[PDB]
């Protein structure tokens, strides 16, 4: 094997027997990742598994914010692994915590996906997530990035504008708001600040990686 | 353009119809599926678009109805509970 | 009068299938026809 791919395993198998030393492995193989990925950085192989790991039911939360707070790629992030994330996340035993660090992480990440096609096709599961009022700041954030003029369907703009209504005038609401207004004014009259929109995963690799990412 | 939109919505409505049946069957009145429920709801919210309004009769299961509503697919008569129309989805 | 018609009720369709897969809670990636066809949904049938 090799440091991380213990570890990698030893989260495949899932949740073991009740702890006699169970708890010191554990930590050692979280650790192990975390140093991988605070120093260089986790392959898309690597972070298709353990993302998938973290939003399902399997492990505790600590666990699953730790794999989330650690996901960290080392070059970029596979597309495929982002849509079994948005399907584990359709599943619904995941955590609301859970689900507002990976929009976060979805957010800050969102550069380092290699394709983001086949994760706008799923911009109606992403758009049903306005109902929460816990989620729906971090999905609106993640909207105004995502959105294209296909996108900004009539349905979508009613719901929008019942949304504003009910909440009220909110800062993302306008945001996204305004974006739609861009692309379809005809269908309606009304990127960049956004609250709790601070980079969790910034390490120094990958801000170097994300400065290079400006040509 | 017209053919390819006719070969996407059959295959749309197949795929469809077998995920209803393999994730909505019935438990075992006379119920009808809930196939035929969506289809009275379709066909109505587009041949009466001024009342697409249809009553619930004893072949409505209820848990069907009560997941159309839950999952806003359903909307209720503002003031009759035997009506329930479908969301245009298309305006 | 077909045509159009028909346009609406496949973005009907579309709609009704989409908030039917997200009430079912399937976790749709693992049914390959059923992933297929997720990725299918988001078309803008006037197009």
């Amino acid at each position: 094997m090799d440091a991380l791919q213990m570890a990698v395993g030893y989260f495949e198998k899932g949740p073991i027997k009740a702890s006699q030393n169970k708890d010191k492995t554990l930590e050692k193989h979280l650790k192990t990742v975390e140093n991988v990925a605070w120093k260089n950085g986790l392959a898309s192989e690597e972070i298709d598994i353990l993302l998938n790991i973290a939003l399902s039911g399997k492990f505790g939360n600590a666990v699953n914010t730790r794999i989330l707070k650690c996901m960290i790629p080392a070059t970029v992030i596979s597309e495929d692994s982002v849509v079994k994330a948005v399907s584990w996340l359709c599943v619904g035993k995941c955590s609301g915590s859970t689900k507002v660090l990976f929009y976060r992480w979805l957010v800050a990440m969102f550069d380092f996906i290699d394709r983001k096609e086949q994760i706008n096709l799923l911009y109606g599961f992403f758009f049903a997530s306005l109902q929460d009022d816990a989620l729906c700041p971090y999905v609106c954030h993640l909207l105004y990035l995502l959105t294209k003029k296909e996108n900004v369907k009539p349905f979508r703009v009613r719901k929008l504008l019942d949304l504003q209504a009910k909440m009220g005038m909110q800062p993302h609401l306008q945001a996204l708001l305004s974006l739609y207004k861009f692309f379809a004014p005809a269908l309606i009259s009304v990127k960049i600040y956004f609250k709790n929109s601070e980079n969790l995963w910034k390490t120094a690799l990958l801000a170097v990686k994300q400065r290079n990412r400006s040509p | 353009k017209m053919l390819n939109i006719k070969e996407y919505k059959e295959k749309l409505l197949s795929t469809l119809g077998e995920f209803l049946e393999d994730h909505f069957p019935l438990p075992d009145v006379n119920l009808i599926t809930l196939h035929e429920m969506l289809e009275i709801l379709i066909n109505r919210l587009f041949d009466v678009p001024h009342d697409p309004y249809v009553k619930i009769s004893d072949s409505f299961w209820p848990p069907y109805v009560e997941l159309l509503l839950r999952n806003g697919i359903a909307l209720r008569h503002p003031e009759d509970p035997t009506r329930i129309r479908l969301e245009a989805f298309h305006q | 009068q077909n045509l159009q018609m028909e346009i609406k009720i496949t973005t009907v369709i579309q709609h009704v299938f989409q908030n039917l897969i997200l009430g079912s809670k399937v976790n749709w990636a693992e049914d390959p026809a059923l992933k297929e066809i997720v990725l299918q949904l988001e078309k803008n049938v006037d197009m």
